RNA sequence: CCGCUGAAAGCAUCUAAGCGGGAAGCCCGCCCCAAGAUGAGGCCUCCCACGGCAGCCGGUAAGGACCCGGGAAGACC
RNA sequence: UCGAUGUCGGCUCGUCGCAUCCUGGGGCUGAAGAAGGUCCCAAGGGUUGGGCUGUUCGCCCAUUAAAGCGGCACGCGAGCU
């Protein structure tokens, strides 16, 4: 006897809040739920998870001097490109990027862990406009 | 101000300090004032 | 040896209103709002106000006597009100009245005009001496902190601007 | 933010109080507003202005249609002015006083792939001592092993010029309604006869 | 670095709650590029609902490309 | 690494470190003032032209806001000498 495969399954739409929600701490459900893990079918190579949308993402919270002493970073691919960005500015410049970023990191490399990202959508605010999706609100 | 790791008390009148992480050295004498670096 | 148990006497007639983070007081010179620890609890009593920690742990013990003293302080200050004494020292260093504004003649190249911010009221009855007042006291204590670091004391000579009875601790030169 | 599209026609000087003064001449008006950017419908204040009539045989239906809902006549360019809101239907040199300050823009004249002593005034090697074909070379682009890799944003022998430049503060000498003409006090990028912006400048 | 108010620790303390002042340096602003920004964005106008059997073949539309006369644009492009 | 990794200095071209030469902001000063001394913050920009010598370096002339020290195989010979 083989294992099983499952054929092509219309994924689900799952809604989760973030306000006073801790960061790493909600960032490892999200990527549990766009790997799929939380299927009985989990399946290794294939984008077999959820949709996540995540709300409110402005409103993460966080534990200790995160917000002066957590620093995002780049590399402009020039000299002396490396741009030092502190957690309390990216918020108030792209905060629905402090999410994405973290999510991201906790998704396999390769394609497709780089294709469930994309399943991945997160607004700052508390409205989103997937209405038409119809998507579960999740607790956690 | 002084700056040593060898903060220490020069008269009655200095008080030892913590402050932001830091261990200063405050007086009526500004001489004597220090900071642990 | 302890000021977080000390009652505090509140005159009537001003006003103390409990309210979850915060106390709010009313007197005959304005409102004030005393944002305030949740962890504590501040306790009405007949012409008497008080706050108490809930343990000994030292971050209770601290922010005990801490948050006695500024609703003490808001109290005094919608009641009497706090003020503030400037001194100036130096033979040319005036200091007028402009409308509300003050301006500042201390030797610069220029008058040096500082706006009146709220709650303070600035006045002079004096051209050497200035009085700032309001309702606020990290609030009078800043601004006149302000003022006098525009000229601040020399080492040197009784010259600039001082806190009413400020010492005049002066240097040799030569 | 005033501005407006125009031609560059050259530069002559002129007297001004016992004062010689070099002057680039511009033929920037008539501009006539054939569309209006908003925050509601497009997401942002500005201006497109259009600038030298076209003969409408060698316009398309599209471009056609375009300058109709404008009820705006053919034309033969089309540039924004950004945050820029005039009252009326037709933008022209008069919105320049003189004794004001513009800053100025033109798509530079070209110089071709360019050297590198030309593009990057480097100063290449002797003419002499020993110089072997090197006399218009850079020198050395790295180090050695470490990084043992060459710069982005490098500097190299390449294309240079024909490229936007936009030259700031000039002076409103003149203006000359009659013709449509500006007079500003320097030099303007670009050959006699190619396209300029005449923007309000952002300097104090 | 300099402070306001201020406990712990009846005084004192720029800090432990909180609020200020302060560098040619960090962020924005200025100039230039840039939606291959595959997160491939937005706006204006134009075209259309063609025949045969999310594909194919054939003929058009709005358009473009080749060809040519050339250009302070450019090695060819 | 010797079935080869060419080794000093210069020219050209940079870029980084900061134990900072300059410009900026501060404390102390036996800081009156001007000008200096000594620690602290700061690497954005700048940091000249010459005479001797192969020279790096150093000395010297004239200046300067100043004429900083160092890493990149004592940066850089399929780039030159
Ligand atoms: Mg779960
Ligand atoms: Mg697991
Ligand atoms: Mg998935
Ligand atoms: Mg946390
Ligand atoms: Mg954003
Ligand atoms: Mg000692
Ligand atoms: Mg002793
Ligand atoms: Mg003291
Ligand atoms: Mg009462
Ligand atoms: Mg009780
Ligand atoms: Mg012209
Ligand atoms: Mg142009
Ligand atoms: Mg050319
Ligand atoms: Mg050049
Ligand atoms: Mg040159
Ligand atoms: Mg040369
Ligand atoms: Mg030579
Ligand atoms: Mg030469
Ligand atoms: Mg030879
Ligand atoms: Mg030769
Ligand atoms: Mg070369
Ligand atoms: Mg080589
Ligand atoms: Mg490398
Ligand atoms: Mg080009
Ligand atoms: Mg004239
Ligand atoms: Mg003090
Ligand atoms: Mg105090
Ligand atoms: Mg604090
Ligand atoms: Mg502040
Ligand atoms: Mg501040
Ligand atoms: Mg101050
Ligand atoms: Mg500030
Ligand atoms: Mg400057
Ligand atoms: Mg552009
Ligand atoms: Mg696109
Ligand atoms: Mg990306
Ligand atoms: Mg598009
Ligand atoms: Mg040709
Ligand atoms: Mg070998
Ligand atoms: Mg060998
Ligand atoms: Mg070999
Ligand atoms: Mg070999
Ligand atoms: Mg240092
Ligand atoms: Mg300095
Ligand atoms: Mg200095
Ligand atoms: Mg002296
Ligand atoms: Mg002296
Ligand atoms: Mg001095
Ligand atoms: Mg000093
Ligand atoms: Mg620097
Ligand atoms: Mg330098
Ligand atoms: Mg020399
Ligand atoms: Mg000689
Ligand atoms: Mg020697
Ligand atoms: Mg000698
Ligand atoms: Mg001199
Ligand atoms: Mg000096
Ligand atoms: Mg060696
Ligand atoms: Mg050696
Ligand atoms: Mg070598
Ligand atoms: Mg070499
Ligand atoms: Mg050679
Ligand atoms: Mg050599
Ligand atoms: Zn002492």
């Amino acid at each position: 006897m083989k294992t099983y495969v499952p054929k092509q399954v219309e994924p689900r739409w799952v809604l989760i809040d973030a306000e006073g929600k801790t960061l790493g701490r909600l960032a490892t459900k999200i990527a549990t739920l766009l790997r799929g893990k939380h299927r009985p079918d989990w399946t290794p190579n294939v984008a077999m998870g959820d949709f996540v949308v995540v709300v409110n993402a402005d409103k993460i919270r966080v534990t200790g001097k995160k917000l002066e002493q957590k620093i995002y970073t780049r590399y402009s691919g020039y000299p002396g490109g490396l741009k030092k960005i502190p957690l309390e500015k990216m918020l108030a410049t792209h905060p629905e990027r402090v999410l994405e970023h973290a999510v991201k990191g906790m998704l396999p490399k390769g394609p497709l862990g780089r294709r469930l990202f994309k399943r991945l959508k997160v607004y700052a605010g508390p409205d989103h406009p997937h209405q038409a999706q119809r998507p579960e609100k999740l607790e956690v | 101000m002084k700056v040593r790791a060898s903060v220490k008390r020069i008269c009655d009148k200095c008080k030892v300090i913590r402050r932001h992480g830091r261990v200063y050295v405050i007086c009526e004498n500004p001489k004597h004032k220090q900071r642990q670096g | 040896s302890r000021i977080g148990r000390l009652p505090i006497p509140v005159p009537k007639g001003v006003s103390v209103e409990v309210a979850p983070g915060r106390v709010k007081v009313k007197g005959p010179k304005g409102e004030l709002e005393v944002p305030v620890s949740p962890e504590m609890r501040v306790v009405v009593e007949e012409g008497v106000v008080r706050v108490e920690r809930p343990s000994d742990e030292r971050r209770h013990k601290s922010l005990h006597g801490l948050t006695r003293t500024l609703i003490a302080n808001a109290v005094k200050g919608v009641s009497e009100g706090y003020s503030k004494e400037l001194l100036i020292k130096g033979i040319g260093y005036r200091a007028r009245l402009v409308g509300r504004a003050l301006e500042l003649t201390v030797g610069f190249s220029h008058p040096v005009v500082v706006e009146p911010p709220e709650g303070i009221t600035f006045e002079v009855p004096e051209p050497t001496r200035v009085r700032v007042s309001g309702i606020d006291k990290q609030k009078v204590g800043q601004v006149a902190a302000n003022i006098r670091a525009i000229r601040k004391p020399s080492a040197y000579h009784e010259k600039g601007i001082y806190y009413a009875g400020e010492p005049v601790r002066l240097k040799p030169g030569k | 933010m005033k501005g407006i599209l125009g031609v560059k026609v050259g530069m002559t000087r002129i007297f001004r109080d016992d004062r010689a003064v070099p002057v680039t001449v511009i033929l920037a008006g008539p501009c006539p507003v054939v569309q209006r950017r908003t925050p509601e419908k497009d997401g942002y204040t500005a201006v497109q202005l259009g600038f030298l009539p076209q003969n409408p045989k060698r316009v398309n239906r599209p471009l056609k249609g375009h300058f109709a809902k404008a009820g705006v006549e053919p034309v033969r360019i089309l540039r924004e002015i950004r945050d820029f809101n005039p009252e009326g239907d037709t933008v022209t040199v008069e919105i320049f006083k003189p004794g004001e300050r513009v800053d100025v823009t033109g798509t530079s004249k070209g110089r071709g792939f360019a050297g590198v002593m030309k593009r990057w005034n480097f100063a290449g090697g002797p003419d002499s001592h020993g110089a072997h074909k090197i006399h218009r070379h850079p020198g050395s682009i790295g180090n050695r092993k470490t990084p043992g890799r060459v710069y982005k944003g490098k500097k190299m022998a390449g294309h240079y010029g024909a490229e936007r430049v936009t030259v700031m503060n000039l002076e409103v000498v003149d203006v000359i309604p009659e013709e449509n003409l500006l007079l500003v006090k320097g030099a303007v990028p670009g050959p006699n006869g190619g396209l300029v912006i005449v923007r309000e400048t952002k300097k104090a």
